[PDB]
């Protein structure tokens, strides 16, 4: 069908693209050749580095978005499981070590407010001075 | 089961809600549904849904459907999921048979097959690649045109992804690839069947960067069907070309030249034809770099012998064959830089023996009056740029000029260009 042929045309101009990048995509007689010289010192010009450099930066760069939206909602997952194995009370031993290393994390930042060892007794020196 | 059964109906959906209507709106529902769908489920659980998918949907354009759904899957780009890639290639191909009943069936899944191995490149392993490489020869033999084009893409993906391997099989294809060009330039029944034979030129081009060595071989055909293929981009064609000078030696690509030149370019009265031999020739004059040694000095001239007399000799223009003439003398350049006397010297005798005995002429029916004027425009060029020992040449060469001037003084000669050139 029109679609089909549609899709071979998009196929032709993919392998094009592949096999010669910066070329475009296909769809006098002594002036006919001198733009033929000036096609061929064009395609010398234009490097195909550029061109290819050009494309794969904007598709990494999808591919880097799509990427990252997959592990987060692979990790916004992985989260919502585990906390339905802690709500179940089912967490697995494999389980529940992120629980303990979150669990120590915040009691190393809760506890980093507190105090110092060698303040504590001038600290309770000063506040017994103090409340006496 | 079941996502396999809503993405099934919802493909069922897009490809028939023309059919039970007979629109727009709930097509682009039906679109934005079939992507939430394939946004909920995972790649891997797809296509384990979709392998018995694609064999319980009867409809060809269901199959369609499901194909487009595993290219977006394989456009996702999973790099875990490429050896379950690979085994959905492997039911691709199974179910290929039953694809190849369908023409727009077979060309869905001969290009996702070949997007699946361009993105796949050599990660996988490339005997299901010659299993697709066989199976773009059966559908090249069946002849379709969006068919045969995207068997000829997926056969240059395989013959890239193989390399040495498919070296075994390319002889076996490339009379085909020739007997393919040979028919496209006979029949010109669609844009899609010029598409098609631009689409084998690429393949050759791939084929040339694949296998240097066979590249070498069949150069003389890679060059009469890119001089054939006019319908094809000018600008692709003298890629192809520089990148088979890369490929190819220098002196045998000349020598390859120079004989399709002679069998076909001097033959054929086109233009465009014309000029795409002019710029090869120029191209291979370009690359020719160091070579103290020429290793062909004759076919080089019998070369710009037999383009003066073609440019004679030729429908085209007077405009335009003074043109070529000048391409001509632009390529004989560079040749008197090449600056080796022991082999100058014997070249420069038969450059006067052509100029003003014509022995060996390539056409008798160009005027020795005329090829005097030409040659005696190239060696006024070649003075300016050299001298030095050009004038122990022209010494040589004042002998027949001063038989030449006698000729001019007695008024042989009324040419009063080639007066002004000696």
């Amino acid at each position: 069908s029109q679609t089909s042929k549609y899709q071979a045309t998009s196929v032709v101009n993919g392998l094009l693209s592949n096999l010669l990048p910066g070329v475009p995509k296909i769809r006098s007689k002594a002036q006919l050749i001198d733009r033929n010289l000036k096609k061929r010192v064009q395609l010398q010009n234009r490097d195909v580095h550029k061109i290819k450099k050009k494309c794969k930066l904007v598709k990494k760069k999808k591919v880097k978005k799509h990427k990252l939206d997959k592990e987060q909602l692979e990790q916004l997952a992985k989260h919502q499981v585990l906390k339905k194995h802690q709500h179940e009370g089912t967490l697995t031993d494999h389980e529940r070590k992120y629980l303990n290393k979150l669990i120590k994390r915040n009691s190393q930042n809760l506890r980093s407010w507190d105090l110092e060892e060698e303040v504590r007794d001038e600290l309770e020196d000063i506040q017994q001075s103090i409340l006496k | 089961e079941e996502f396999g059964t809503l993405l099934e109906g919802v493909l069922f959906f897009i490809n028939s809600v023309e059919l039970t209507f007979s629109t727009t709106e709930i097509k682009e529902i039906l679109f934005k549904v079939l992507g939430n769908v394939l946004q909920i489920l995972p790649v891997d659980e797809f296509v384990n849904a979709v392998l018995p998918l694609l064999s319980t949907s009867t409809n060809e354009d269901i199959r369609y459907h499901l194909t487009l759904v595993i290219g977006s899957k394989f456009e996702l780009e999973g790099s875990e999921a490429i050896p379950i890639v690979n085994n959905v290639m492997k039911v691709l191909l199974d179910r290929m048979p039953l694809e190849s009943k369908s023409v727009v069936i077979s060309q869905v899944i001969l290009n996702t097959m070949t997007a699946l191995v361009s993105k796949y490149g050599k990660k996988l392993e490339g005997s299901i690649l010659t299993q697709a490489l066989t199976l773009a020869t059966e559908k090249v033999s069946s002849d379709m045109t969006e068919v045969k084009i995207s068997s000829l893409a997926l056969i240059t993906n395989c013959v890239q992804v193989l390399g040495v391997k498919s070296i075994a099989f390319y002889p076996k294809i490339v009379p085909p690839s020739i007997k393919l060009f040979d028919a496209s330039l006979a029949d010109s029944s669609n844009p899609l069947k010029e598409q098609l034979q631009v689409a084998i030129l690429l393949l050759f081009a791939g084929l040339i960067k694949r296998i240097p060595s066979f590249l070498m071989s069949n150069i003389l055909d890679v060059l009469h069907v890119i001089y054939f293929s006019r319908e094809v981009d000018s600008s692709i064609r003298l890629s192809v070309i520089s990148l088979i000078i890369e490929n190819i030696d220098l002196k045998e690509v000349l020598k390859v030249l120079f004989r399709i030149w002679s069998t076909e370019i001097a033959t054929s009265n086109d233009t465009v034809a014309v000029s795409l031999f002019l710029s090869t020739l120029e191209s291979t004059v370009e690359n020719i770099d160091k070579k103290s040694a020429t290793s062909q000095s004759p076919i080089f001239f019998k070369l710009l012998l037999s383009l003066f007399e073609f440019r004679s000799i030729s429908s085209f223009d007077n405009n335009t064959i003074s043109r070529i003439e000048a391409s001509v003398h632009e390529i004989s350049n560079s040749y008197v830089l090449k600056m080796n006397d022991k082999v100058f010297r014997p070249l420069f005798v038969i450059l006067v023996r052509w100029a003003f005995d014509g022995e060996g002429v390539t056409n008798a029916g160009i005027t020795e009056t005329e090829r005097l004027l030409a040659f005696f425009k190239f060696f006024n060029k070649l003075q300016e740029n050299l001298r030095g020992i050009i004038t122990s040449y022209f010494t040589y060469l004042l002998e027949p000029v001063d038989m030449l001037l006698k000729r001019f003084i007695s008024k042989d000669m009324e040419n009063v260009n080639l007066r002004r050139l000696v």
